[PDB]
């Protein structure tokens, strides 16, 4: 009898909780995955700045403390949904090993039967995560692979690990349990505690919001406010919940006074005294769910602005140091039939005063003000402007700059020579860039001065702030061709690899973020899962624990087809604020970190928050799903 | 408005077949206020639930207001019962979240009549039954009589054509049953308003203006009242029972 | 059967001790209805808990049979509960997937008992309750008051003396309450059993002969119908109520 019992118990968990399986299966594959790719010795034509192999070894433990803590959170909805079948166990007369044994029979097999089933599929899914890596990245070709045993001990080993603490946390609760265990109007704290709540996120958003480009600026300062806002974004966070929204529905409420509607009701009813109960968990959800939307759209701003980025380092596609090297690159493509436009221009650094052309304060400096280094070049050379004397105009664009440097109108500016000054005036900024970050320090444009004035400033050439090679030999190249030939060529011309070339700071850039790309992509989506699955396994609670509302509403008139419109508009609410309040911490965390990671925005953000929507919307439909059965046996 | 001509339902359940009403014939003129009753295993509950729309025909026919229903469509039935036929159940059944202006004036949602109809018409329910001082009141610190009451205002919001009531004085005290009974006389003598009451106590029968004794499906005869005493009516009513 | 002197229960967690029962005295004979109203705050759970054995008494003695319950050890309280104790919820906790008749038959098959004189008893107990005609169906297609039944024929599937049970109409209408109170009056009328009932609602306790009321252990008086007619005596309790 005890078989058939076994039996049917297994039928029935396999058919109300399928998701869990789903998630068990995936995680399972997903880590199978990551190891056989760690311990492989193929991913070493992927390399940047990391060595990639040692960074999915720290990807392949996140992953497993992310997937025990949903185990073993979830494993105890299931067992305390079981409150009222011990009790009678225990009137019939069972010893409480008889209780333990038939509980874990169950366990064993729901378990085992997916575990067998998620290492099996790890084989599919280990080519096609080398396909997409190849893919984010660039590489030629080619992935075969073999069994990568030391995977599957490692997979065996810690999902059977797992098992034991499950097993005594069950043996605890059912050694735990009783003997039997079988048979409002607003306050005022409550008021201090809903301002606070909104007050907190208020001022946290505006304190982040003049982070960078601010009051404070220092090292040891910034660490401070960064801390600062990363606790009142939570703690207003934690207090949205737990007495914040009952505000705001009770203002609500008392708005419309009498007449109502079905479609408020079951609302105004739920969520106030819901929402609160579990005022730790969606907390959990907002902040990691924040956390990962805003790296992974920090991530791919950079990787859609290293093509540009690259090319604004440096001036042309080659840059030289030495002469040397430079006629040797020249020589060698003579005979290459690949004519190149080749120009020198050679650069004089000189110091000036920009203190009355700053628009902030004296601690957005990077340089004295006073005796800022920057790079002199001449009017000859530049084929786009002819500059008169007594005459300066700035070049490039630098967006990080502009957030930072800001620049006045035309004013005075001091040359600090050796005995001499000689002052001239802004004239304005051009958008271009003439010489490779080499030169010009960190960022600071270069001046264009006229060409009368060269004549003596070269003349001059004060030697205390002269680099190395006060020259910019950069060879061009033609219209479209085979580039990558030439890139070889340059590859072979320096063995020391002492100079730049585009399309190797380009790719370096494209993969170290790209690996990030990846390792996040996969972190975010398990996580996504994780907390869909607990979501949906929390809202089971809510359909039993209503049925005698729609057992009288049903009675009164109404139809099921009217009250499955309010089901799903609770539902939308219920599935939306956690996700609003995610989306608006991610928006006001990325606005306050661009200008750094390079260029353009508005072209990732919402490119990641609409697959994240799309990916989170499923598990609201099948809230729904399941809420209209037990409407349509609430009669 | 009530038309029932040989209206008959047949117990069955796919294996044995126990008719329990055989042969009904119901004239009820807009405006009065009748009782049905007699015995206690007889079929007065099943002709109380096919009168109404809460349950399906055998043979017979059956109008109100000229409509069809024994030939009539689901959809419609149910919008029908929505639209009319306020009813009056055994039980209280009022919500526990809301209060009681919401929980008697939450069926007028269906037809939109804006805020400001509804809020003038629920005035006049509900300080005819004198419950407008309980306006914010949860269904849960008022007394016992006050939600039956509250349930006959939700009842007779809408303006329905006919009112079922299925035993309203079941778990009320003497006091609380003769006010509520009073109340219901006062509406139905102010609106025109056809009311029906299954009841098993001769008092509450004694507001009536007409009684139907059912026996086991049949009829033996009714009553009639009219210009007749109150207590003299009851004693009657004492005796015609005592015959059963 | 049970007798009731002093019956007291301890508390003291951490610093404050709460002495809900301050000692009763319940004499209670065999074969009749008898039950319990009080109101909330008085520890009801307690008292039955204490009544029970199933939590264990720090005062006063109590006799199930004429045998005191302190005079067994916790294996063999266990054992004289299931031979002579049955239970009735407010709740309708059964075993989803199990059958009526299996979900009835479970706490008989546990004691090497043979299977024809198991499904001779399911089948009188069945007879008996009139729910036979569900011998094999599930506990989703089933209505509220059939599954209540459901359980209170498995709490007579090995007859009982001193069967406990708490509130049986606090999830149901008036009609299924109705019923399931006649069955239980009839079912006291057979093989003598005492049917102590513990619900607070007059209408559950209009069927009752031995109404007792708490206020401190038994402030208030009893009552004990015997010749009337089920109407007074209702009403006689609900004026009693509404004095306190
Ligand atoms: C996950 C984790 C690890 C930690 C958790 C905390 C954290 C940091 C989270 C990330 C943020 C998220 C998404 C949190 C989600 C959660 C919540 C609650 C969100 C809302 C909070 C809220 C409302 C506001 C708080 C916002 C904050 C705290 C930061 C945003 C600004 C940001 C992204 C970075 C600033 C901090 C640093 C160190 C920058 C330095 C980065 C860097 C490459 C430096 C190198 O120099 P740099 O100059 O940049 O690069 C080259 O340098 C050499 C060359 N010569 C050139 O100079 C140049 O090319």
């Amino acid at each position: 009898n005890i078989n058939q019992l076994i039996l049917r118990n297994l039928k029935k968990n396999l058919r109300n909780y399928y998701l869990y399986v789903f998630a068990l299966i995936f995680s399972v594959a997903l880590y199978f995955a990551f190891v056989t790719l760690q311990y492989d010795p193929a991913i070493n034509e992927v390399k940047a700045s990391i060595k990639g192999a040692a960074a999915i070894k720290t990807a392949s433990i996140l992953l497993v403390a992310v997937v025990a803590i949903f185990i073993l959170y979830a494993n105890t909805i299931f067992i305390k949904r079981r409150s009222k079948e011990i009790g009678l166990f225990q009137l019939i007369g069972m010893t409480k090993h008889k209780i333990f044994r038939i509980l874990s029979a169950e366990n064993v097999m729901l378990y085992f039967g997916s575990l067998a089933i998620g290492v099996a599929a790890g084989f599919s899914i280990s080519k096609l995560v080398l396909m997409i890596l190849f893919k984010i990245v660039d590489v030629k070709a080619d992935a075969k692979l073999h069994f990568s045993e030391q995977a599957l001990v490692q997979t065996v080993i810690v999902f059977c690990g797992i098992y034991l603490l499950i097993m005594i946390m069950n043996y605890t609760f059912i050694k735990k349990q009783s003997i039997l265990s079988l048979f409002k109007k607003i306050s005022f704290f409550q008021m201090l505690i809903g301002a606070l709540g909104i007050v907190l996120i208020l001022t946290g958003y505006y304190v982040s919001s003049e982070l960078f480009g601010g009051k404070f600026k220092t090292i040891n300062e910034l660490f401070v406010a960064m801390s600062f806002i990363l606790g009142s974004v939570i703690i207003g966070t934690f207090l949205f919940y737990k007495g914040s929204v009952t505000f705001i529905s009770n203002i609500i409420r008392k708005s419309k006074g009498g007449y109502l509607n079905i479609s408020e009701v079951l609302s105004l009813s739920s969520i106030m005294f819901r929402m609160k109960s579990n005022a730790l968990l969606l907390t959990i959800i907002t902040t990691v769910s924040a956390l990962a939307i805003g790296l992974l759209s920090l991530a791919y701003i950079s990787y859609y602005s290293s093509e540009k980025t690259a090319e604004q380092n440096v001036a042309a596609d080659f840059s030289f140091m030495n002469e040397k090297d430079a006629k040797l690159f020249e020589n060698k493509l003579r005979e290459s039939n690949i004519s190149f436009v080749k120009k020198a221009t050679p650069v004089l650094q000189a110091n000036v005063d920009i203190a009355n052309i700053m628009d902030g304060t004296p601690k957005e400096m990077q340089g004295d003000p006073g005796n800022m280094q920057l790079a002199v070049v001449s009017d000859k050379d530049v084929k786009g402007v002819d500059v008169a004397a007594g005459e300066a105009v700035f070049s490039g664009y630098t967006d990080l700059l502009q957030k930072i440097m800001v620049f006045k109108d035309s004013g005075v500016i001091k040359v600090k020579s050796k005995h001499e000054t000689q002052p001239l005036k802004y004239k304005g900024l051009r958008e271009e860039f003439l010489v490779s970050y080499t030169f010009t320090s960190g960022g600071m444009p270069a001046v264009i001065v006229d060409d009368s004035l060269f004549k003596q400033l070269d003349k001059d050439k004060d030697p205390r702030i002269q680099l190395a090679q006060s020259t910019f030999i950069g060879v061009n190249v033609k219209h479209d061709d085979q580039m990558e030939k030439a890139n070889e060529l340059f590859q072979q011309v320096n063995k020391k690899n002492e100079h730049l070339s585009r399309l190797d700071t380009s790719a370096a850039q494209k993969s170290l973020f790209g690996m990030v790309m990846f390792i996040v992509g996969f972190l975010g989506l398990t996580f996504l899962i994780t907390s869909g699955c607990i979501l949906y396994f929390k809202q089971m609670g809510e359909s039993e624990d209503e049925k005698p509302s729609y057992t009288i509403l049903r009675k009164l008139g109404f139809t099921q087809g009217d009250l499955i419109k309010g089901i799903r508009i609770k539902q939308m609410y219920n599935f939306g604020i956690p996700l609003v309040v995610g989306l608006f911490h991610s928006y006001f965390a990325v606005q306050s970190g661009w200008f750094l990671f390079g260029s353009e925005v508005w072209a990732p953000m919402i490119m990641v928050m609409v697959l994240y929507t799309a990916l989170y919307s499923i598990f609201g439909f099948l809230s729904v799903l399941y809420y209209k059965k037990v409407i349509k046996s609430s009669l | 408005i009530l038309e029932a001509n040989k209206i008959r339902k047949s117990y069955g359940n796919k294996l044995n077949k126990q008719e329990v009403l055989k042969g009904i014939d119901i004239h009820i003129e807009k405006g009065e206020f009748v009782s049905i009753m007699g015995a206690s295993g007889s079929g007065k509950t099943t002709l109380l639930n096919v009168l109404s729309s809460i349950d399906q025909v055998s043979h017979g026919t059956i109008h109100i207001n000229g409509n069809d229903m024994t030939a009539m469509k689901e959809k419609q039935l149910a919008e029908f019962r929505k639209q009319h036929l306020g009813f009056i159940f055994q039980d209280y059944n009022l919500l526990d979240t809301l209060t009681v202006k919401e929980n008697i004036l939450l069926p007028l949602s269906i037809t939109k009549l804006s805020k400001k109809e509804a809020n003038r018409k629920f005035e006049e329910v509900a300080k005819e039954l004198g419950i407008y001082e309980l306006r914010d009141k949860y269904p849960n610190e008022i007394s016992g009589g006050q939600k039956q009451r509250t349930s006959a205002g939700r009842a007779f919001i809408h303006d329905p054509s006919i009112i079922f009531a299925d035993e309203p004085t079941g778990a009320l005290d003497s006091k609380s049953a003769s006010d509520l009974l009073n109340k219901l006389s006062q509406l139905n003598q102010k609106r025109n308003a056809t009311i029906i009451m299954v009841t098993h106590d001769p008092v509450a029968a004694s507001y009536c203006g007409r009684v139907i004794f059912i026996k086991d499906g049949q009829m033996y005869t009714q009553l009639n009242k009219g210009g007749q005493d109150r207590q003299t009516f009851f004693q009657d009513i004492m005796k015609t029972q005592g015959v059963l």
